[PDB]
Order: structure tokens, then sequence, then C-alpha cells
């Protein structure tokens, strides 16, 4: 899934 | 055509903007290679982004006028981030 945690990066701005 | 889109001018709140900016991959069907994108997860209900109309699951294709299309999530949060007072957040549709 595109909606991964792996290395799709989040980070609130 | 460049611009088209209109850009969501998002104002200062402290630091925040009141989203979430998350770095998506999707891979490409041919090589190895994937092509990661920069699309907004949340927006904070009542935000300043949510105010001037930043949505999530949409698409930023530029910041504050700027191609953000191969930067790595923090090259395009530092840009946000140095807008300063407002951003100009060029959303575009997520289709794949």
């Amino acid at each position: 899934p595109f909606d991964e945690d792996q290395h799709t990066q989040i980070t609130k701005v | 055509g460049g611009s088209m889109r209109p850009p969501i001018i998002i104002h200062r709140a402290g630091k925040k903007y009141g989203f979430t900016l998350r770095a998506i991959r999707v891979y490409m069907g041919d090589s190895d290679v994937y092509t990661v994108h920069h699309m907004v997860w949340h927006v904070e209900d009542g935000g300043p982004a949510s105010e001037a109309g930043l949505r999530q699951g949409d698409l930023i294709t530029h910041v504050n006028g700027e191609p953000v299309h191969g930067l790595v999530h923090t090259e395009v949060v530092e840009l946000i981030l140095k807008s300063g007072n407002k951003v100009a957040i060029s959303t575009t549709p997520l289709e794949n």
C-alpha cells in the first residue's frame, strides 16, 4: 500500500 | 501548463499550518524505481490550512512556487516553513 508507514514519511508542518 | 491550479495560501499558526504532510511512494510499473509524491494526509478541522482550502489526499506539486517533484520529505517541509506568514501550496488531484 502507498499509504504505508514504511517508506511513506509523515511529519506535521 | 505549469501555472493552472490555484495555490492554497495557508497562514502561519504559531509554527504549524494545521496539516500533516506525507511523503507517499508509488512504485513505477517498469523498474524498481519508485515515484515519491508529497501529499497532505490530514488537515486539522478548522485549521489555517483548512481555511486556506487545503484538503487531505491531494497532491502538492509546488510549494511557494517551487517544484518539489523529486525532493525529500524534509526539503519540502523546510520549503513550506521558509515561506513565512503564509505559504502558497499548489495542490492538484491525486489520481493514480
